[PDB]
């Protein structure tokens, strides 16, 4: 029987700073045990300082990103070139995803940018449009490897102040863009080592008030 | 849903309906009224699939209430039962049938006679002296075959009903948290508060 | 979950000398559980009699449907429908629902008012007509009824004799079926009088 | 007279009066000017107000990053036709990853307007449009009329006293066509053109509406203090 | 929901300094039966694009008609149909990509893997893949079926990343493709010796080569293979 | 377009009247007179056939009096063809009710639904109304014996005695003169014929120009019988009252 | 389907079909609504050119929409039946979804909405009917009286009349009804309603219908003798 | 007769031009936009003294940040309001934000021309749509049955409109306080109203960023009417 | 998941956990399972995250349109029935929702309605919904009285989620507390089970099964 | 598919 | 059903 879904592998990672946000994703595209591309970007600038990735089944991923980009275009037309806020984008994507509740988009969606107060924001979605704002989210094949590391290093979980008898927690604080990119690079090198569907390249899109900057780093190609 | 009984006696119809609403391994409620008044002298108890039961009961209630206003006249219990049966008879060959079984207890003011109608989800209607739905019947029918008499009073009918509930509480596997009892007669519908 | 054997029940029709007989049990059950011992399966529209076995909701629905149709027939034709014509109406109606059928085994019986000829007919569930001189059988004890009728029946029985033959045919067949019995009704039909008798039978 | 009841009826001389009456709605509309060089295309629109308390009716609509029009006549009809162009431009992008040619845009508007002139019940569109755009064959200016006739021009004007600007552009043709790689000078020529269609009133800051598209310029509209430069 | 009947096997392709090469054998298989031997699976669109199709041949012939019709439609009311407003590889791909994904989303797919090889108007090399699921990806080397398993490894030894494309000549690139076709003939049980090859160069244009044959095959070593273990004679 | 040829059948006059309803009533006023008289123990339906020809088959004919079910009959005034459309609809509505509730339809419910259909043709659809007036004679166990009339407007009212068609003005004056509440069926039969005899446009009232029907409880014990009179039975009842 | 726009604007800005529908209302028998301190009363004229009527079975002028709301009307009788039927269905539909009977305002707003729809729907003429809708909101003792008309406008009235010679009885109510002190009792409210109809009717025999609505679904129609007592009392006080 | 969607020789839609005549017959409605808020006021115009004037609802809430006043065949406005309310709530569901006053007005105006041979005739009612959004601040819009809408600093519609508009021309300046605007609406209403202005035959409302859209009580309006009369006598 | 709502003298208490799972994988511990429809209406979520979140947000839109149209805050009964009638239209399609509509109105008083995706709608004084409902019932039922103080009721609601958070593998993260009065709902904070467990264990002297 |  |  014809199976309409497939798995194109790869993994994505969104972290939110004080006055910035990053959305990173590996550039490997696979089917079964074959590499399709060593460089196929799946983290996109959608305009209005929103970056988006829909990891999983690449066909559904591209369809969704395409539809949201188009949604941004018509928002401008219908509402006098008003800037689409990240919170408004998030709700719009819920409606896109849930629209196919009974034939879902087989993707995990993450968007990043700045909220209306100018502070870093990350929103993550299930395949049928349940969404939540977070400081931190990994998505895709190696999400189970990266996420518990982020819990430990970003949100400082299970870490107690030395000599306080495990009574005082390590205090939460915003990370610098330099410190966040270190964690992204170490998350992806670690993921590449232990997951076969992750590697080839890492592409990071950094969002500040000044706009969207890109950074690229090599990953192991085995 | 599970236990719904009905006993037609000389001058009234008595409907007993279990109070338990169970989902999974949790009794969510122990005071549920599995009945709707269709008209002043017609009462319908219902049991079956979750959601369908109340949705069907309230839909019938609305239609009978609409007829009552339009004609300024109460439909006979026979007429209401025939209407309800046809709705279920339509339902069974629908895309998603109502999985609801009902008893209709009514007092015909023109005939001055109590009437009990047993209708399953297929649209199988029967007039009975006593009726039951689900596993309840497997105990109550043989018991009523023995103890029932057609000329009994309402008080005798309630004692005969207590005998059924006692037998069900003894031999039924599931805890149905007792029953709400309602009497339909010439004076309309009233609820027995202590059972 | 076999629609034709949930409720259970039987109908049998026979022809005699200038007369027909149609008989049915009174049981309505839900598989093992007996529910009603008053469920009659024989109806009539003027002088034309229809017995219906099978799923009881469809027995009720078809009775209501043929009453509806025979009533409009009488208003437009200004006369009562005849057995031969009604037989065709039943067949048309059943085959209309060819790919979603009524789970029923209908049996027409009556005397043509013009010719005075005794007439009986049976149908399958999709509406195929089974015309017979001797007898028609239907229901959960059809095998038993076939065996009883084929041995007991003889042609040109008088109404009083035909009554004994059809009654013994139904009773002995019903006692060898779990889902049939719980009382019986026999219609003896002459040109211009009809006698309806309730039989005494074992109540198990 | 007897042949102006609906669009489905020809006159004895072979005229469609309902189409001609729709054409009349444009003449009543406020003046708007279109002109282009080889690098840029410019729309200049005189906006109209109900009174001194009212806003000035917005004449210019964006269709894509590389295309947009100005309107003269029934604004709701312009909204319907502009919305249709946005969809056709958008269909070309999503399906063919291809910017819609300004010429095809015209052909699509022509065919949409035509269907309303041949069917009972419907009515002709009561608006004229000037479509500017920059595509794979350089700068373009189109004039749409609700008869269905679309015409590619170097420059033109539609609305009340449009003949003044149209005569000026006909004289200036040789000058403004060679304003290449200079947005501000092409706009000035457009603002000087629309000035020939003014009577008693002059160009103010909330009165003038300018739009431009070109080689390294997305379709962008200028209103309010942004057009103060050109008065 | 389909099942493919008459099928075509591997389509292989790679970029070089000035353009792209694409190749595909001339076989129409009917399961294990090698039924049709005259089947062209490379279909040129204009003078700047070639579409290589594997999978169901009835669906391939349908896609042929769509592309033929696309050229006709593009010429309508288009004075620049043979110039600035000619069909680009990127336009032709996006159209097919849209169709493939619409068909999978209606649970009635075109049972194909498609590679669109061409050169854009600005001289850029275009090479992109789409299949029955509507999955799209681009890479210096692309292949379908067995080609993905056996051709890609050999082609990637020549052009491993982007920076290797300017260093790769049409001589080297074509040699790699013709070698890959031979390897596929050795090891693919639904391949044929006869194949077609197309070069789309930004200078010399579209060069379409028909009735090529796999040659310089090593079989001699077979004479020295006796039994499966212990047999000596 | 087609607007040019539209009569606009469903519009108001400046005075607030429905043109097509008024003109349909003018049509009915030229139709043969139909009388209904309701007694305490039955209802009479009488109707005058439109100028009969001597070669018309009288016994196997039905122009005026139709049967809706076993308990309800109608007398027609207007276009026979129009009436037969509405009668077939009424007959079905009666069987739909019986199928649903296993009870014969109450007279007023049937009359309301038929009157609601007529109302529709005056408010929407752009079609001409039905050029028909009915006299409904029926019995139900709620109100007993009931006479109604409906007209093209879709308005219906209840009556003790009523006329429709030609010379209703003259007919209604004679009924209003000789009717009383404690009247018997046999008396109502006589009144019905005496009324038609005086209001007829013919020279003399004869059996061949009349349709006649009674709805009595004259059957055996608490059940209603419909009697559509045969030619010979009308001839007998016409001699018995002394009109011929 | 029949599509024609029957209700359209004229040069002077009038919709003649809506204004001609009002002329049908003006032709209709008089209907009056008077709301007291703790009750509403609906009075209705019945023209006396119809003798040999059967008042048992003849449709009554006042209709129950629910057990707590009533609707009287003036204009085309056949049109009124369609509005009453829709209202009765909406009354049950509201109970089914909101688990609460309609407010008089909500039921009025619905009926008014239906009347409006027919004034800008193709193929249909407006309803030749104005309605008086009266009753009490659930668990409320404040009397409610509303009026609708073919155009679809509706509003609340202390007292209002519609139909033929309605301008005469409105003249009467305008000087005889005190806003500061409405009829305190049922008797006072019924009397003022009968008085207002006796300005127009003719005789106070079988020409006047009176329906009294009270809080908590307490609706009763007065008989001939009950109404005749008010007529006899008013005429004796008049001779002064 | 003639088509519903027909053009006159001058190039106007007959049915649209005739609906404008209907709106002139309607009761007066006045809107004034300031930097402190937008004020909406209407003439109620009760046809009889028995009619309970508080049941006359000619000022209406669309959302917390958008109000609406109407003039003409007010029955026609019910479906327009219903659409506006659905549009406003629907936009909030899809985008988790308030909808721009202009975008709401444009949505209502899209209904206007959806008539012909869709509904049978244009609307016989004009709307004053007043609101506030973060982008363009306090706004007043006039929505006609032509499908056109203008933004206004102040606008009068209805029977006394041409007289009231000429008055609004002189009185309006860009530094009006909310309290000044309230009195100005009351002043101009009293001038053009047939019957004498009081709290029972005239209604005031306003929309402010802080408190949203609020219809004033008869008690509140009565104090402003008394404040207005004193100030006019005071010079 | 684990959500409970109960009625008492001082109004309604609503307690939820914050854990979201995808099988045995803990997706999040920072999920809001209570939706604030309006100042007097609360909605609880269990089962499908997308289904609950989408349709309870949509319910909030329908409740807003009701008060615009009827110039009056929607009843808890009407609000609950809009949701129950919606899910009933989708019955058999495979929506997964366990829902409690909690709020106060003048005509009703404090009211709780259980609404689930097979179309069941029940009024009641106590409900626990989710994978850990039985664990919450155990503690809640055994300690519940009508005469509980606002302080004690808030604690019992909190302690009943903690009980489930501990034993149920698919419940935990943090406890979100709400109190519904005649004046509307009041938020009583987010309580991380990380700290709350040890605090309760120490102060209460309970959880003796655990290595202290 | 997230659960709750 | 029946067969022949
Ligand atoms: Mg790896
Ligand atoms: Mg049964
Ligand atoms: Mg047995």
């Amino acid at each position: 029987q014809f199976n309409p879904y497939g798995d194109n592998g790869g993994t994505i990672l969104g972290i939110a700073g004080e006055d910035f946000a990053v959305l990173a994703g590996d550039t490997r595209n696979i089917t079964d045990y074959s590499i399709n591309s060593r460089y196929e970007p799946k983290v996109f600038d959608c305009g209005d300082n929103i970056v988006m990735s829909a990891n999983g089944f690449a066909a559904d991923g591209d369809a969704l990103v395409k539809r949201f980009k188009n949604s941004v275009k018509w928002y401008h037309f219908d509402h006098n070139d008003k800037k689409l806020s990240i919170n408004s984008a998030a709700r719009n994507i819920q409606h896109l995803l849930y629209g196919k509740r009974f034939f879902p988009y087989y993707v995990h969606t993450i968007i990043a940018g700045l909220d209306e107060d100018g502070k870093g924001a990350v929103y993550s979605f299930d395949p049928v449009g349940s969404y939540e704002r977070e400081q931190c989210r990994a998505g895709g094949a190696a999400a189970s490897l990266i996420m518990p590391f982020l819990d430990n290093q970003v949100n400082f979980k299970n870490q107690y102040e030395p000599g306080t008898n495990g009574k005082v927690k390590k205090p939460l604080k915003y990370l610098s863009v330099e410190e966040v990119i270190k964690l992204v690079r170490d998350s992806f090198t670690s993921a590449t080592e232990r997951h076969i569907q992750v590697g080839d390249g890492l592409e990071i899109l950094i969002v500040t008030k000044d706009g969207v900057r890109k950074e690229f780093y090599e990953l192991k190609r085995d | 849903m599970d236990i719904i009984l009905g006993i037609r006696v000389q001058d009234s119809v008595i409907l007993a309906s279990s109070k338990a609403v169970t989902r999974g391994i949790s009794v969510l409620k122990d005071s549920d009224d599995k009945t709707r008044q269709l008209s002043p002298h017609t009462l319908m108890s219902f049991a079956g699939e979750a959601g369908d039961t109340v949705q069907f009961a309230e839909y019938i209630q609305a239609n009978i209430q609409l007829y009552s206003i339009r004609e300024d006249y109460e439909l006979s219990p026979q007429a209401v039962s025939s209407f309800v049966r046809q709705e279920l008879a339509k339902s069974i060959r629908s895309r998603r049938p109502y999985q609801v079984n009902v008893l209709i207890g009514g007092y015909d003011k023109k005939k001055n006679k109590p009437e009990l109608y047993q209708i399953d989800y297929l649209g199988t209607k029967v007039e009975l002296p006593y009726g039951a739905h689900g596993y309840s019947g497997f105990y109550t029918f043989s018991l009523l075959d023995h103890h029932y008499r057609p000329d009994m009073t309402t008080e005798e009918g309630l004692d005969l009903l207590k005998l059924c509930v006692q037998e069900l509480e003894k031999r039924m596997p599931m805890d149905f948290k007792g029953v709400i009892v309602k009497i339909v007669d010439k004076d309309g519908i009233r609820q027995v508060d202590d059972f | 979950s076999d629609p034709s054997s949930i409720n259970g029940g039987i109908v049998v029709a026979m022809t005699g000398k200038d007369c027909v007989a149609i008989a049915c049990d009174l049981r309505l059950g839900s598989q093992s559980l007996g529910v009603s011992n008053k469920f009659e399966k024989i109806f009539h529209y003027g002088h034309v009699f229809l017995g219906i076995t099978g799923l009881a909701t469809d027995v009720t629905t078809l009775n209501e449907m043929f009453r509806y149709k025979t009533n409009l027939y009488k208003l437009k034709e200004e006369r009562a429908i005849e057995p031969e014509t009604f037989t065709q109406l039943v067949s048309s109606s059943l085959y209309e629902r060819r790919f979603g059928p009524y789970f029923v085994g209908p049996v027409v019986a009556g005397i043509n008012s013009k010719s005075g000829k005794p007439f009986i007919a049976g149908f399958d569930l999709i509406g195929c007509i089974d015309e017979a001189k001797d007898f028609i059988v239907s229901g959960t004890a059809s095998d038993q009824l076939f065996g009883m009728c084929e041995s007991l029946y003889e042609p040109n029985l008088e109404p009083e004799d035909l009554f004994e033959t059809i009654s013994q045919a139904l009773l002995n067949a019903a006692d060898r079926d779990a889902l049939s019995g719980w009382g019986a009704v026999v219609y003896i039909i002459k040109k211009d009088e009809v006698v309806k008798r309730y039989l005494k039978m074992r109540q198990d | 007279n007897n042949y102006d009841g609906d669009t489905v009826t020809f006159s004895p001389t072979g005229r469609l009066f309902q189409v001609e009456y729709a054409l009349e709605a444009i003449k009543q509309g406020s003046v708007t000017v279109g002109l282009r060089s080889n690098t840029h295309a410019v729309l200049v629109a005189l906006k109209r107000n109900a009174d001194e308390l009212s806003s000035y009716q917005k004449k210019i609509i964006k269709c894509d990053e590389h295309m947009g029009l100005s309107l003269a006549g029934l604004a709701p009809d312009a909204r319907v036709l502009s919305n249709y162009l946005r969809q056709q431009c958008n269909y070309s992008s999503l399906v063919f990853n291809r910017k819609l040619a300004v010429e095809r845009a015209g052909h699509l508007l022509c065919d949409k307007a035509q269907k309303n002139t041949q069917s009972y019940g419907g009515r002709p569109y009561g608006v004229g449009l000037l479509i500017i755009g920059y595509d794979k064959s350089g700068a373009h200016l189109l004039e749409f009329q609700p008869s269905g006739n679309v015409t590619e021009l170097y420059g033109t004007a539609i609305g009340a006293r449009s003949q003044g600007a149209k005569t000026y552009l006909e004289r200036t043709l040789d000058t403004f066509i060679k304003i290449d790689g200079n947005p501000d000078e092409l706009i000035k020529a457009g603002v000087e053109a629309i000035s020939q269609s003014l009577r008693d009133e002059s160009l103010t800051v909330d009165n003038l509406s300018i739009a431009i598209v070109g080689k390294d310029t997305p379709f962008t509209i200028y209103d309010g203090e942004a057009v103060a430069k050109y008065i | 929901t389909q099942q493919p009947i008459v099928t075509g096997t591997s389509v292989i392709s790679m970029k070089y300094d000035n353009g792209v090469i694409i190749a595909a054998d001339n076989l129409g298989s009917y399961g294990s039966l090698l039924r049709f031997n005259g089947v062209e699976r490379l279909i040129p669109v204009g003078d700047n694009t070639v579409v290589g199709i594997s999978g169901d041949i009835s669906d391939m012939q349908h896609i042929e008609r769509l592309l033929k019709d696309l050229v006709t439609e593009n010429a309508y009311d288009n004075p620049l149909a043979d110039a600035e407003e000619a069909l680009e590889p990127s336009y032709i791909f996006e159209y097919l990509a849209t169709v493939m994904y619409q068909r999978r989303s209606k649970m009635n797919p075109l049972w194909n893997a498609i590679i669109v090889a061409g050169v854009q108007s600005n001289g850029d090399q275009f090479l992109r893949y789409v299949n029955l699921l509507g999955v799209t990806y681009s890479s210096p080397t692309l292949a379908t079926g067995f080609g993905a398993h056996m051709a890609n490894p050999l082609l990637r030894k020549v052009v491993d990343r982007e920076s290797d494309i300017p260093k790769t000549t049409v001589q080297v690139a074509e040699e790699a493709i013709v070698n890959a076709m031979r390897v596929l003939y050795y090891r693919d049980a639904r391949s044929s010796r006869n194949f077609s090859l197309a070069i789309i160069d930004k200078n010399t244009g579209l060069t379409f080569k028909k009735n090529l044959q796999v040659e310089n095959m090593k079989w001699d070593f077979a004479k020295d293979i006796k039994g499966y273990g212990t047999q000596k004679i | 377009g087609s607007r040019r040829y539209d009569s606009r059948t469903t519009i108001f006059s400046p005075e607030g009247r429905l043109y097509q309803v008024e003109y349909a009533l003018e049509s009915i006023s030229h139709a043969g007179t139909a009388i209904g008289i309701m007694a305490s123990d039955g209802i009479v339906l009488a109707a005058e056939r439109k100028v009969t020809s001597t070669l018309l088959e009288q016994d196997t004919s039905t122009e005026k009096l139709y049967k809706l079910n076993d308990k309800i009959a109608v007398a027609v005034a207007g276009l026979t063809a129009d009436a037969e459309i509405l009668i077939n609809t009424a007959r079905i509505h009666a069987q739909n009710y019986l199928k649903t509730y296993n009870e014969d339809i109450p007279v007023e419910i049937l009359v309301r639904r038929l009157s609601d259909i007529k109302q529709g043709y005056t408010q929407h659809g752009g079609l001409r109304p039905f050029g028909v007036s009915f006299i409904y004679a029926g019995y139900d166990d709620r109100y007993g014996y009931q006479l109604y009339t409906s007209n093209p407007s879709g308005n219906y009212t209840g009556w003790k005695a009523i006329s429709v068609g030609a010379n209703t003005s003259a007919a209604q004056t004679l009924l209003q003169m000789d009717y009383k509440d404690d009247m018997k069926v046999d008396d109502a039969i006589e009144l019905a014929l005496k009324t038609l005899s005086k209001t007829t446009d013919s020279s003399a009232l004869t059996y061949d120009r009349l349709e006649f029907a009674t709805i009595r409880k004259g059957a055996n014990d608490g059940e209603v019988y419909q009697k559509i009179f045969k030619p010979q039975e009308i001839k007998d009842i016409l001699v018995k009252t002394g009109i011929t | 389907g029949y599509d024609r726009a029957l209700s359209i604007f004229s040069p002077d800005g009038h919709i003649f079909q809506v204004e001609y529908a009002l002329e049908a209302v003006k032709r209709g028998t008089c209907a009056v609504g008077v709301k007291g301190k703790n009750c509403v009363v609906l009075g209705c004229e019945r023209r006396s050119t119809l003798k040999l009527q059967d008042t048992r079975i003849t449709p009554s002028k006042v209709s129950k929409i629910d057990s707590h709301v009533v609707l009287s009307f003036s204009g085309l009788n056949a049109d009124s039946r369609i509005l009453i039927e829709k209202a009765r269905v909406e009354a049950q539909s509201h109970r089914l979804t909101l688990e609460d009977p309609v407010t008089v305002e909500y039921l009025t707003r619905y009926v008014a909405g239906v009347q409006q729809r027919y004034t800008q729907s193709g193929g249909v003429r407006p309803f030749g009917v104005s309605t008086l809708i009266a009753g009490f909101d659930p668990r409320d003792d404040e009397p409610k009286l509303y009026q609708t008309e073919p155009s679809g406008i509706y509003s609340s009235w202390s007292a209002q009349t519609i139909g033929r010679n309605s301008k005469t009885v409105r003249e009467f109510l305008e000087k005889n009804y005190d806003r500061k002190e409405p009829p305190a009792t049922v008797e006072e409210c019924v009397k003022l309603t009968v008085r207002s109809l006796l300005e127009v009717v003719q005789t106070g025999a079988k020409n006047i219908e009176i329906t009294v609505v009270k809080p908590d679904s307490d609706i009763v129609a007065l008989s001939s003798e009950e109404i005749n007592q008010y007529v006899t009392q008013i005429e004796q006080e008049k001779q002064e | 007769d003639r088509g519903v969607s027909t053009f006159s020789p001058e190039g106007r839609l007959f049915q649209v031009e005739y609906s404008l005549e209907a709106i002139k017959l309607g009761s007066t409605a006045i809107g004034i936009a300031t930097k402190e808020g937008v004020v909406l006021g209407v003439e109620k115009r009760a046809t009889s003294p028995l009619l309970e004037s508080d049941s006359i609802e000619k000022i209406v809430e669309i959302d917390r940040h958008i109000g609406c006043a109407m003039s003409g065949l007010t029955a026609d406005a019910r479906s327009m309001i219903e659409h506006a309310r659905t549009a406003a709530v629907t936009h909030n569901l899809y985008y988790d934000e308030d909808i721009n006053v202009e975008s709401l007005t444009q949505s209502v105006c899209d209904l206007a021309l959806r008539f012909g041979e869709l509904m049978s005739r244009p609307f016989g009612v004009a709307l004053l749509i007043a609101g506030h959004d973060a982008d363009d601040g306090y706004q007043l819009f006039h929505a006609e049955p032509s499908g056109t809408f203008y933004r206004y600093n102040a606008k009068a519609i209805g029977s006394g409109s041409e007289g009231a508009q000429a008055e609004l021309l002189n009185e309006w300046h860009s530094s009006l306080t909310l309290k000044e605007a309230e009195l100005l609406v009351l002043k101009i209403l009293k001038q053009v109203m047939e019957e004498k202005l009081d709290e029972n035959n005239a209604q005031l409302s306003c929309i402010t960023k802080q408190d949203g859209f609020k219809i004033y009580d008869n008690e509140k309006t009565a104090e402003l009417i008394k404040e207005l009369k004193e100030k006019e006598a005071a010079e | 998941t684990t959500t409970l709502a109960f009625r008492f003298q001082g109004g309604i208490i609503v307690a939820v956990d914050s854990r979201a799972t995808a099988g045995n994988w803990v997706a999040s511990q920072t999920v809001k399972k209570v939706i604030e429809i309006n100042p007097f209406l609360l909605g609880t979520m269990a089962g499908g995250a997308a289904d609950c979140q989408f349709w309870e947000t949509w319910l909030g839109s329908q409740c807003r349109l009701h008060e615009l149209r009827e110039k009056e805050r929607i009843s808890v009964a009407a609000a609950s029935k809009i949701l129950s009638n919606l899910v009933y239209q989708y019955k058999g399609a495979g929506l997964s929702m366990g829902t409690m509509i909690c709020g106060y109105t003048r005509k009703e008083g404090p009211t709780i309605y259980y609404v689930d995706s097979d179309g069941t709608r029940l009024k009641g004084d106590i409900f626990c919904v989710g994978s850990g409902q039985t664990f919450a019932y155990g503690v809640l039922d055994s300690n519940y009285k009508w005469d509980l103080s606002v302080e004690d009721a808030l604690y019992l609601g909190k302690r009943s989620i903690l009980a489930a958070a501990h034993r149920d593998a698919y419940s935990g993260g943090s406890v979100n507390l709400y109190h519904v009065t005649e004046d509307g709902w009041i938020y009583h904070g987010n309580h991380d089970v990380g700290e709350l467990f040890w605090k309760v264990k120490e102060e209460e002297g309970s959880f003796n099964n655990v290595i202290g | 598919f997230l659960w709750x």
